[PDB]
């Protein structure tokens, strides 16, 4: 599942 | 239904999530960015020149909050996305954005998405957003 | 002797824009020299009216450049953003007007990813080149 | 919208509907539309296509699609004749929570009266296992 | 004299397949004759190309050498504009590589100036092995 | 937007 | 006429 | 240091 969020 | 990822699918999914978040919870946008991420969202300085980019999650949180995104509406007309360096994805966006129920304003934007380092998780390394009217106007 | 800091992303970007659009006017048959094996080039959505896929490497890009028949190419650059990105690269967003073959100036954006060439100091190549006219969308 | 965008959006909507309400799949098709979804006849030969909403609906309800899960591995779409879109699809389809089965599929989508509205003129679907196995 | 019905889609499709994969083995340098000014071709980083000239260039690039084909199944259905949509499921060996599963999607359109003459409007090839995993 | 359904 | 193939 | 320049990496294959 493609997901987004900073380190 | 599951789809095998490609840069183009990553980029279109990203643009959807970003502009949905800008409308629903702009105060969470800063969570897409890291310490070395760049961010600009149009603007003219007091000298009439294009506004400077800022760097890192703290400055980006300040800058987003300073833009007063209220009931943001976007019509995306163009998304293209390509694999780039270091398994990144470069994303080109054109569309219209209305803030605070004002007139739609054309924009030209580039993202660089980079692997967060969680499979198929990405963060925004670079967000370059300009309104056409402040550049061409 | 004289030691200075590494060229900034904005200096590399501004010098890139100067050489790229000059070459487009003066010797478009030489533009392919800026690209490497792994470079992607995308110039508008439609070619003879057909959807145009990205092409890769110097030969396919030279061919794509030649097919666009750049003649008397006039460029007005209105704004350049250039930021540090992944792998010591530079992401550039160009906003400007372009006339090909004496047609009217049309608003465009162009997204580039520039990467270190690896063997010569301060030498870069174009890893990603993404062009779109505004009217397109 | 590009042929690829039309093709990808169609494929997601088709396989979503096959899960949520396969009884409504017939709504995508017209009187001259073709449909086959794998199968082997009583002689072991690949099943024949059927034509038109009534027979397509009958054939779909015959499949007893239940809780189907879909993995789309490949979608290619080109402009074709009469502003249509030809779509090539490879992926895996699980029916009634049994094993995923590889498939090879072709659609021809054609302009419907409404702008950017399309209907399925042709739906060719084959499971790899019945053809190569 | 003798007059017969129009050839069925599947008779056009089976005859096409026979001629196409024979020419791929015997003289791939002559494959360009099947296409028109508006034809699309992709042998799936591959970009799609259009017209006999660009298609000839792409076909010569693939360096088809000692091409062995096992056709496992052909579907061929009437489509738009008196066309035939063809799906091929087969195995292909190029340059003495191991046989690999493929599909190929063709749209065949009437050539216009000759009865029962067709050209290839759309040609989409994909190997399975580079899609599944 | 892109929509799908058979002709009437 | 038999089934034949070629660009227009 | 040399000035900013542009070109692809060495490729003797191409």
């Amino acid at each position: 599942r493609i997901t987004f969020g900073g380190p | 239904v599951m789809e095998k990822p490609s840069p183009l699918l990553v980029g279109r999914e990203f643009v959807r999530q970003y502009y949905t978040l800008l409308n629903q919870a702009p105060d969470m946008l800063h969570r897409f960015y890291g310490k070395n991420s760049s961010y600009v969202h149009g603007g003219l300085d007091s000298n009439g020149k294009p506004a400077d980019a800022v760097y890192g999650q703290k400055e980006i949180h300040r800058k987003v909050m300073s833009q007063n995104f209220t009931n943001c509406h976007t019509k995306i007309r163009h998304v293209d996305a390509h694999a780039t360096l270091n398994d990144g994805v470069v994303v080109q966006v054109m569309g219209l954005l209305s803030n605070n129920n004002q007139a739609l304003r054309r924009f030209m934007q580039t993202f660089v998405l980079a692997p967060e380092g969680v499979a198929n998780k990405f963060y925004v390394h670079n967000d370059i957003f300009r309104y056409q009217d402040e550049v061409f106007g």
